[PDB]
């Protein structure tokens, strides 16, 4: 029906790091029935200005993608921890010490026995990388404000149908219980 | 044994505020054009 | 006679403020919090008790 539409905003959950729900700029807009066509002709030009800030912006931040909310990104597309080596300098050496305290008395209340002395530098990140849910910092780069150019314009099945916040991506259908 | 009442001061009220039914989309004002069906003040129902 | 002290407050004819700036501070009519893309360019729902 439309064609510059008012953007679609992405919802978050703190929780799992997939977003939520969707719905039109319900506050941010302006109130020109007050106006004339003289800056009806240019809201109307604003806006579309807008949606066209919002595509670029999409197409420049996200990371392209098969479905809007995906149920769980790939371990590969989701920003990853990659701490430094962390490296403890070993303070002494085990061999001088037993050494010492089996021969002699040394009761020992860098080193003064033997000047030896090693670092064991570890691995830090991470055995298996995070998988599920992308964090804050994430969302505002992947689900950019969404512009739909055309309304519910089709056949059930071609819908965003990653909008409607009851939706369970994984089985299709609108949860319930509620 | 009798008393003296008390004082109320009965007076306009300060800065006016209501001899002109400000915000309230039941009764708004108009600073239109003479020939324009439009307005100039829409007055939501949430404003002091 | 012993005493426990009471404590009590006064802020009439104001109003308590909670501005939006990240340092809570005055930097402009238009907060940087209040500006950012998260609270911009993604919708939140908000709970308050």
């Amino acid at each position: 029906s439309k064609e510059i539409p008012t953007p679609y905003m992405w919802s978050y959950q703190p929780q799992m790091g997939l977003a939520a729900g969707a719905s039109q700029d319900y506050s941010s807009r302006m109130n020109w029935l007050s106006a004339g066509p003289h800056m009806i002709g240019r809201v109307n030009g604003i806006r579309a200005t807008r949606n066209q800030i919002l595509l670029e912006q999409a197409a420049l931040t996200s990371t392209p993608r098969s479905q809007l909310n995906p149920p769980n990104w790939p371990a590969a597309q989701v920003y990853q921890e990659n701490p430094a080596p962390t490296t403890v300098l070993l303070p002494r050496d085990a061999e001088a010490e037993v050494q010492m305290t089996n021969s002699g008395a040394q009761l020992a209340g860098r080193s003064s026995f033997t000047p030896r002395q090693a670092y064991l530098t570890l691995q830090s990140s991470s055995s298996q990388p995070r998988s599920g849910g992308i964090g804050t910092l994430q969302f505002v780069e992947e689900f950019v404000p969404s512009v739909y150019f055309n309304p519910f314009s089709g056949a059930p099945g071609l819908y965003p149908d990653d909008f409607i916040p009851n939706y369970d991506a994984v089985s299709e259908s609108v949860d319930g219980y509620d | 044994q009798a008393a003296p009442n008390r004082p109320n001061y009965i007076g306009f009220r300060d800065n006016f505020i209501g001899l002109m039914y400000y915000n309230s989309t039941g009764n708004m004002g108009v600073l239109a054009g003479q020939a324009s069906q439009l307005n100039a003040v829409v007055d939501l129902q949430d404003r002091n | 006679v012993p005493s426990l002290t009471q404590k009590k407050f006064l802020c009439d004819r104001t109003m308590w403020r909670i501005p939006f700036s990240s340092n809570f501070m005055s930097m402009g009519a238009l907060t940087d919090l209040g500006q950012n893309m998260l609270y911009a360019n993604s919708a939140h729902a908000l709970d308050m008790t």
